Formats: C-alpha cells, structure tokens, sequence
C-alpha cells in the first residue's frame, strides 16, 4: 500500500541457462541439493556487497543497488556483484563437473519500491529500471552481463565492455585493472 | 599456481589488536572482490570483512567497528587489522574470492587466539 519513489537505483536479474533440462535430468534431492548450494553463496554475496536481494523465483534471482539505501555508485556496485555472480557460478560445479551458465541483466534508473508486509520478499521494487533489467536479461546471451547504453555510460570508464552486435545493448566483460 | 597464504596471527589478550595479511599471487587484486573469513568449529568458515574492487567495505555485524579490512595493489595484498579483540574472535583466519569460497579452495589460514599469557 506505500510507495516510495526512487530517483536513481540499479537492478539485476540473473536467470539459469537450461534448467528445464537439468532439472529434468537430475534426481530431485540433488537437485535441490545443487540449488541451495548456488542460492546460499548468491545470498552469502549479496550481503557481502551489501547489495539486497529483492525476489527469488525458481530459478531467477533479482538484485537491486540503491534500495532501500541510496548510494552514488549504486550502478558500480552492482555491476561488480554481477561479476562475482557469474564468476561463482562458473566455478560451481555439478556432481558432475560441469558450471551452471547464466543470463544476466542489468539496468539503472529510477524505481518505485514498497512494503507488502504479508509476502516472505515482502519489499517489492518495480518500474522502469525493473523493467529494462528483465529485457536485458531475457534477450542476454548465454554467460554474458547484458546492459543498455544507460548503464553503459555509468560504467565505461572503471570497466570493459564490448557492444553487442531501435536499441543498442553492451556486455559487461569486467573490471579496468588500470585507467 | 594460484594460491592465497594468510598471516599475521598469534596471541593476543583481550582489548588487544592483530594485523592480518593475505598475499595473492596468481590473480590481479584491483580486479577481485576479497573477503576474510572465520572457522571457531561451533560452524564452518563464516566471513567477517568484505572488499570490493570498487572499494565497498561491508563487515559481520559482531566485529564491525573492531575490524577494518583494506587493500594494497602494489603488494597485491589484502589486510585485516582488528582492535579490542575478544574471546569470542578466537579462531582460524582465512582470505578468499567469491570463486575460491564456492570452489573450497582455501589457504591454510592463520590463527588468532584471544587469551591471558
Ligand atoms: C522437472 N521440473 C519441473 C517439475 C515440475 C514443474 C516444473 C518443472 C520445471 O522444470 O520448471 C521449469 C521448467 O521446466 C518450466 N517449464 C518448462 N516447460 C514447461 C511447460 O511446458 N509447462 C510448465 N508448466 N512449466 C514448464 O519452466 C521452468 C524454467 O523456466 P525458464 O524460462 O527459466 O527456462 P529454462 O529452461 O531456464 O530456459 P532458458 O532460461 O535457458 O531459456
Ligand atoms: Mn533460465
Ligand atoms: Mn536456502
Ligand atoms: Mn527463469
């Protein structure tokens, strides 16, 4: 029922390549076994960046920087946790040694955010960051951090990017080790 | 190789202060988040401080305020200096990367004991 209007926040989605066919293909102990391992370092990072995880949803996962607590470098901060993200789950192995790939997407702007205090995710962050940060995701390519020219521009001087070959999108590649 | 070998660690009483060190070799600093970590025994290795490469600190909330963790590039090292040490902190310290965390690829650590001699 309240609503808080954010000017500026940065949002991540991230969203398990071929689930349909792991999960399939896998017992389902293991399965859940493999799941909370890799949910349990996501939400270990999250807190270690000080980040917040605003919705889990089976195999999708969306992070949000600047919510509930502004901050100025709440793009960089998230785009450094979407690089550890994926660097976790390329070196999370299965029992049988294979990375479980992911799609990312990131996107800055502003949100609205509010408490809907009977859920279990029960502050909820939408608007347009949110909705260009599932865009990003949905049309990632697999392994990649997808982001739009907004985030671009926030980014391109402390990281690597590399744009994809109307909108123009780029992928997050990492951290400049010097400028 | 890749490896992170820790130390810096001894005996202290409590009130105390310790300067942890972790040395890197194998990957680029500036380019890794680094965090340290801490196994008593009553649970597995629980992490304390957090850097980022951007510069973000983020530490447990039972030693935030007594610890400080930083970098240095150069070296290619990241520290933990800790103040009024208590008994609770009694425990083996170990540094990692988020892929050495969940890959349980860890060093051998470095022991702080907290105690009267
Ligand atoms: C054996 N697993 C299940 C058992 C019972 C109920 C659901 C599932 C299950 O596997 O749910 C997942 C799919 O099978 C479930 N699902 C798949 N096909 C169907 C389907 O035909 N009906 C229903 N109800 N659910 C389905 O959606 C979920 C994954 O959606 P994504 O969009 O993430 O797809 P992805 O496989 O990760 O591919 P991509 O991300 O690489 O693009
Ligand atoms: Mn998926
Ligand atoms: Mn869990
Ligand atoms: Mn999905």
């Amino acid at each position: 029922i309240i609503a808080d209007k954010y000017d500026e926040a940065s949002v991540l989605f991230a969203d398990i390549v071929g689930f349909t066919e792991r999960a399939s293909s896998t017992a389902p102990a293991d399965l859940v076994r493999f799941l909370d391992r890799l949910y349990s370092a996501f939400d270990e990072l999250v807190d270690q960046h000080g980040l917040e995880k605003i919705k889990v949803s089976g195999d999708s996962y969306m992070v949000v920087s600047g919510v509930p607590r502004p901050r100025p470098d709440h793009t960089q901060a998230l785009a450094d946790f979407a690089l550890d993200m994926t660097n976790v789950a390329a070196q999370l192995k299965d029992p049988r040694g294979n990375p479980v790939p992911l799609r990312v997407g990131l996107a800055t702007g502003p949100v609205v955010a509010g408490v809907v205090g009977s859920r279990r995710f029960f502050y909820d962050v939408w608007g347009d960051a949110v909705n260009v940060a599932s865009r990003m995701e949905s049309t990632d390519s697999v392994g990649q951090i997808q982001v739009p020219d907004e985030v671009y521009e926030r980014l391109k001087d402390d990281f690597v990017l590399r744009e994809r070959g109307v909108m123009r999108t780029w992928y997050l590649i990492g951290r400049k080790v010097a400028a | 190789q890749w490896q992170l070998v820790e130390s810096g660690g001894g005996l202290v009483q409590a009130g105390g202060s310790l300067r942890l060190s972790c040395t890197a070799s194998g990957i680029i600093l500036s380019i890794n988040s680094m965090g340290w970590y801490r196994q008593t025994a009553g649970n597995e290795r629980e992490w304390v401080a957090f850097s980022t490469a951007g510069g973000s600190t983020t530490y447990a909330d039972s030693v935030k305020g007594r610890f400080t963790i930083s970098r240095d590039n150069a070296k290619n090292t990241v520290y933990l200096q800790m103040n009024s040490l208590k008994p609770e902190d009694t425990a083996v310290y170990y540094c990692n990367t988020p892929a050495g965390r969940v890959g349980g690829t860890w060093g051998q650590g470095t022991p702080v004991t907290v105690s009267s001699h």
